[PDB]
RNA sequence: AAACUUUCAGCAACGGAUCUCUUGGCUCUCGCAUCGAUGAAGAACGCAGCGAAAUGCGAUACGUAAUGUGAAUU
RNA sequence: UUGAGAAGCUCAGACGAGUAGGCAGGCGUGGAGGUUUGUGACGAAGCCUUGGGCGUGAGCCUGGGUCGAACAGCCUCUAGUGCAGAUCUUGGUGGAAGUAGCUCUAGCGAAACCACAGCCUGGGGAACGGGCCAGG
RNA sequence: AGAGCAUAGCUGUUGGGACCCGAAAGAUGGUGAGAACCAUCUAGUAGCUGGUUC
RNA sequence: UUUCAAUGGCCCGUCUUGAAACACGGACCAAGGAGUCUAGCAUCUAUGCGAGUGUUUGGGUGAUGAAAACCCAUCCGCGAA
RNA sequence: AGCUAAAUAUUGGCGAGAGACCGAUAGCGAACAAGUAGAGUGAUCGAAAGAUGAAAAGAACUUUGAAAAGAGAGUUAAAUAGUACGUGAAAUUGCUGAAAGGGAAGCAUUGGAAAUCAGUCUUACCUGGGUGAGAUCAGUAGUCUCUCGAGACUAUGCA
């Protein structure tokens, strides 16, 4: 069950490129006369449930693992039985001291870390 | 301070600032008139009022080597770890430049430039799980005399540990401002000639050890016709590595009437000496000759090199 | 202080600034464009000529309402003017930058205007920030190998 | 926990009281701990700082520096110590202020009032 | 008991639960799988067994419903042998006539805990670089101090000054090879 | 080509959002009862430190006496 | 066979426009009770970024840069809780324009207006036109 | 052979400024010199206009 | 990501009317900005008790925060007889 | 004809303690100078405006300029904190670099080119012998805590 994405482009809000005051976060058009709501030809696509991805491969990174947010060594040890299904992702606000402790622990557990090189240097 | 009104307190600041400028201007204008009337006063003010600089107000340390030759210092060096290079033996330095494990092409683009800087230097890709001490003891049997390991992480070289073979001192530097020839404005092409070496501003005794180590990487006799010079300059404990191609020409500003022109060849970078170890490098079991403390470096006027 | 340009490294450059100057931003922008890249001695002669109406500053982007002159044929454009307030400020800044280079020990016969920029000061009229960097003309050392 | 309703635990009111205190209150606000020898000899844990008091700096960059208290700057909650200064651009030494709680008193400037104060806080002279 | 316990902890609030996008987790120490499940809950199952690692040794922790009200004596443990074949036999004989799902889960945790101890020992023998944290304040300071040092170094001025100085001192032979006729003649008239 | 125009990026301006702060407001509750012809509230003019577009004071003019605290004011 | 968050797991078949309107499930914000023996000067929050990833989406996670003191996940409670429009309010800043002005000049120096571009002939039935179609 | 009472939530609905905004009332009390101007009742209003946020 | 090539592709929101069109609003950006609170009534659901039901007008009480929580004498509202 | 406490009311006054409140376009008009500056003959109307840093250590000195200021320096952990001072968004402006240019345009789909980026590594597993090692092994001796044996250790031997 390799990972298949029905779509890789994001859904940008209509007229978000024309106007800087209009953000690109998707907003469902409400105008009846608007051609985007009527889904004419050549217009931008809209989020539909048909675009949803496979339940088995949902939330899975391109390497087949699911990102599990980790904030300390207690969170890494949780993935002892799920190292083939989940990858550890250290939070952004975890200091470089705790990041080191997390990374050594994850290495013994056989757990992939998504951002294991952040905020640290190497010295062999 | 006293005024917690923003508008009033900056009105008061502008008033005081204007008052300060006026009195300073009046004192300067009257000082100019008297110094014009008597040029000796201008001589006294210029001689006495020399602007201060961090170099001038650098904190005192007794480790600074005096310009007068010292017999104790020479007695130490004459049978030192680098003695085979500075004696009549004249051991030709053979360099072995390597990298860390699983390095990217960004490290190779800088390693190649470092290979251009040093003739008679060999590059070997790091394989498997061979350690620095194992490389050093293996290279000591291959005729090499100095080992350079470029540490890189996430496609960026950031450190350099140089080991004097077979059991000489090990130095560890952290690199910065790494730039290659293509990134340097008005760069040049480096030929195969042996570059000259310039070593500046290594006053302290710890500087002598580092200056000797960097000197030992270069062939003793340079090829003058190539007109290539490699400079390692220490300023405020920062070592700047530059390579230039020079040509003597006439400069009117200089008192001698002569002054060369420079054209950079690359690579250019800066080093900070983090640690010196006695013997082959070993971050765990090594013997620390010098270890930089970042707390002590907070003083702008305190230097070790 | 930091300028817009990566040059001004101490060895072969000299800087000069003027902030919140009481001169129009658009006129200063045009003068800066013309004198950019010129030799320092050549720029001084050109600025003197504009004061004496011998040479005209070609108003180039903000050329609306600017009358064309034959003196703009040198620059490849038509519209031109003779500002004196902008020129006076630029002449003073160039004099400062030349004096700064003399203190730095730079070679005085190779100085060219590497970077001159004009930025809008806060609306007090439209004042102007002006910064100038003059650097030595970098020559190429022959390989001879 | 506090139980009296005559004392407020409001941060707004506690900060207002500290930063708007008169000089009589500020005298007690800037108190310093006595040294161990003085603590067991005067039976007093801490005292308000006074001029000519011999103190040792315990915290900060000037930790370990000794000297007399040359002036008690009450308007800023600071102490001025002898020869504990900082060099200025023009060479004049600008005195450095140290909080009274960051110093320890090693010798008291005893007078009649201080001796009565000592025996007032259960202290043998 | 257990069904009432699960209806509270499993569906209202458990301090051990970590909510995840695809599956909830349990930060309880005695959970065999580490997931929030009805069968995985050590709180909601009065007869529970798990394998835990204590300073390099693996133990089989078991609790029965008859010690539920005595938290200090609730869990009992036996030391599992270092022989993996015998460790499986000890789990089988200590969990005799327990449901096969629970014996299955303890044998799975024994494998993963045995693998983790193996990998930990292999990392100890191996040599790996130490991870040096990057300090933002130190990086900012050394970046600004370096800029001032480079400006104060005057590299090209000092390089040119040294090159001319050693030209006057005649570190070369009689006539230099890095100079031409006019420069050498000018130098000879000046230095002599 | 060049110019101009346009797009993107870097730097520099401009601007003052966001975040964090807070001796302020707002709201509720609790205790209390005290202006003046013995000249009040309010206004004006002075005083001396000042930054007053603030404060204190009244020719005894940042107040004097008394009770203190006990060595500053800045 | 372990696949009992029975609120789970599993098997099968069919179907999929949508205004008004109706009904479910979710995302985000300020504060509160509980909790994570939670994150943080070895760098919280914010901000920037042609770095990477997750979700159909609202959104979320993360690398680097900047930065300097606080902040978040989960269960529940609460509400001054989500903007492109209101000839909206306040502030900032544009093109007009260095124009009107007080040949070329010297200084000073606006305002109205502004969805957005802008070469024509025919047709596009509701103007079609400037914006579509077929041409020059 | 009673099925209600209480609380909470939801929805609808009727009042309160009552989703927001947009026309002048009128009256009371003053200021200045018929008219003008000021402040409160007063969130007196728009059968409508414009807007109304994942 | 920038750009190019091939194909397609109108400016949104409001109002209008059969949909339109047309006429309105929109120079740009940031921040602010509109179904809220309360008193009744009815419906549905949940919860407690049930021929009953509802402590908080008030009293008791609360040693540590005491505007909370806890307890209930006599009435009374609705329901039922 | 007359007096009369208590229970009751209380946006003012003299104080006090709080808060599921607001967090500088908010909350009083007013966090600062605030009923102030300012506007009006007058009645009245009435703002905008908070944050350098731990410490002014608030940039000595040299130099250019008539000056404002600039440049060399210097202080600081930081000046990407210099009083136009925490953070510093967008609109907008200038310079530099690259690319595209002929009028609906931006935009959507698919790839090319250029630039750039991401993660995925063989390393372990199995097996055999040798050498030593040690306990969860002793045809082994003790202590401690729990409920015979279960954990923790202490000696002694390494079959």
């Amino acid at each position: 069950v390799n990972i298949i994405k029905k779509r890789t482009k994001p859904f940008k809000r209509h007229q978000s490129d024309r106007f800087k005051r209009v953000g690109e976060s998707w907003r469902k058009p409400r105008g009846i006369d608007s051609c985007v709501r009527r889904r004419f030809r050549g217009t931008i696509s809209m989020p539909k449930i048909g675009y949803g991805n496979n339940k088995k491969t949902r939330y899975c990174m391109p390497n087949g693992l699911k990102a599990f947010l980790v904030r300390n060594v207690s969170d890494v040890e949780l993935l002892l039985m799920h190292n083939k299904t989940y990858a550890a992702e250290i939070a952004g606000n975890v200091s470089a001291r705790k990041r080191v402790e997390i990374v050594e622990k994850a290495r013994a557990l056989g757990v992939k870390v998504t951002n294991a090189g952040a905020k640290v240097r190497s010295q062999e | 301070g006293k005024i917690k009104n923003k508008i009033v307190r900056q009105q008061q600041y502008m008033k005081a600032l204007h008052q300060k400028n006026k009195d300073k201007l009046e004192r300067r204008k009257e000082r100019a008139k008297e110094e014009e009337k008597d040029p000796e006063k201008k001589r006294l003010r210029l001689s006495e009022n020399i602007p201060a600089t961090i170099e001038s107000k650098r904190v005192y340390d007794e480790t600074i080597i005096e310009d007068k030759p010292d017999e104790e210092l020479q007695a130490e060096l004459k049978d030192d770890e680098f003695s085979a290079y500075f004696s009549e033996e004249r051991k030709v330095p053979k360099l072995l430049v390597t990298t860390s494990k699983r390095a990217s092409r960004k490290c190779y683009d800088f390693a190649s430039e470092l290979l251009d800087c040093f003739p008679n230097a060999e590059f070997r890709k790091r394989t498997g799980d061979i350690e620095v001490h194992e490389i050093a003891e293996a290279a000591a049997k291959r005729g090499y005399t100095d080992l350079l390991v470029l540490n890189e992480d996430r496609k960026k070289t950031n450190a350099l540990t140089l080991v004097h073979l077979p059991n000489g001192p090990s130095f560890y530097f952290t690199l910065s401002n790494l730039q290659t020839a293509k990134e340097i404005s008005n760069h040049g092409r480096s030929t195969g000639h042996i570059p000259e070496l310039i070593i500046n501003n290594f006053s302290t005794r710890l500087g002598m050890t580092v200056a000797r180590a960097f000197q030992s990487l270069f062939i003793q006799t340079p090829q003058i016709q190539g007109r290539q010079v490699v400079t390692i300059h220490c300023q405020r404990d920062f070592l700047f590595f530059r390579r230039h191609r020079y040509a003597f020409r006439e400069k009117s500003n200089m008192p001698d009437g002569i002054g060369t022109g420079l054209q950079e060849l690359g690579p250019r970078f800066t080093m900070r000496l983090r640690m010196v170890q006695k013997g082959v490098w070993d971050r765990k079991e090594g013997e620390v000759f010098f270890e930089s403390n970042a707390g002590e470096e907070s003083d702008r006027r305190k230097f070790w090199l | 202080v930091r300028y817009s340009a990566s040059p001004a490294l101490e060895t072969k450059c000299a800087k000069a600034r003027g902030a919140y100057l009481r001169t129009h931003f658009k006129n200063s922008r045009e003068v800066a464009f013309t004198i950019n890249g010129m030799s320092l001695k050549k720029a001084f002669i050109f600025l003197d000529n504009v004061k004496e109406h011998k040479q005209a500053v070609p108003f180039r982007r903000f050329n609306g309402g600017v009358g064309r002159t034959a003196q703009g044929k040198e620059f490849g454009v038509t519209q031109a003017r003779w500002p004196v307030k902008s020129v006076k400020f630029f002449y003073d800044l160039l004099k400062n930058a030349e004096a700064n280079a003399e203190a730095k020990g730079l070679d005085m016969d190779k100085l060219i205007i590497k970077h001159v920029q004009v930025n809008a000061a806060p609306k007090q009229s439209s004042p102007s920030h002006i910064e100038i960097i003059v650097a030595e003309e970098e020559e190429a050392v022959p390989k001879a190998n | 926990m506090k139980f009296s309703r005559d004392v407020t635990s409001s941060r707004r009111k506690q900060r207002k009281a500290h930063f708007g205190a008169p000089s009589s209150v500020r005298r007690v606000l800037m108190s310093a701990p006595l040294s161990k020898e003085l603590r067991e000899q005067y039976k007093i844990r801490s005292l308000p700082v006074r001029r000519d008091d011999q103190i040792t700096v315990i915290r900060g960059s000037n930790k370990g520096r000794e000297g007399k208290i040359t002036s008690v700057y009450r308007k800023k909650f600071l102490l001025l110590i002898e020869r504990v200064t900082r060099e200025k651009a023009n060479g004049a030494s600008a005195p450095v202020g140290i909080d009274a709680s960051k110093v320890v008193i090693t010798k008291l400037h005893l007078d009649k009032d201080r001796k009565d104060l000592i025996v007032r806080k259960g202290g043998k002279v | 008991q257990d069904e009432v316990i699960w209806q509270v902890v499993g569906h209202e609030f458990c301090s051990y639960r970590i909510k995840g996008e695809a599956q909830n987790f349990c930060r309880n120490e005695y959970n065999v799988t580490g997931l929030c499940n009805r069968q995985s809950c050590p709180l909601a199952n009065s007869r529970y067994a798990t394998v835990r690692e204590d300073n390099g040794k693996l133990y089989l922790y078991m609790k029965t419903i008859e010690r539920a009200h005595f938290p200090s004596k609730l869990w009992q443990r036996i030391k599992l042998s270092k022989n993996y074949a015998k460790a499986l036999e000890q789990i089988d004989q200590q969990l005799l006539y327990w449901p096969g799902r629970q014996i299955h889960r303890c044998k799975q945790r024994l494998t993963r805990l045995t693998q983790y101890l193996l990998k930990a020992r292999r990392l100890a023998l191996k040599h790996q670089p130490a991870l040096i944290p990057i300090k933002p304040k130190q990086a900012h300071r050394e970046a600004s101090r370096e800029r001032k040092a480079l400006i104060a170094a005057k590299l090209e001025k000092n390089i040119e000054k040294e090159l001319v100085k050693r030209l006057k001192s005649g570190v070369y032979g009689d006539q230099p090879l890095n100079v031409n006729e006019e420069i050498w003649n000018k130098v000879l008239a000046a230095r002599e």
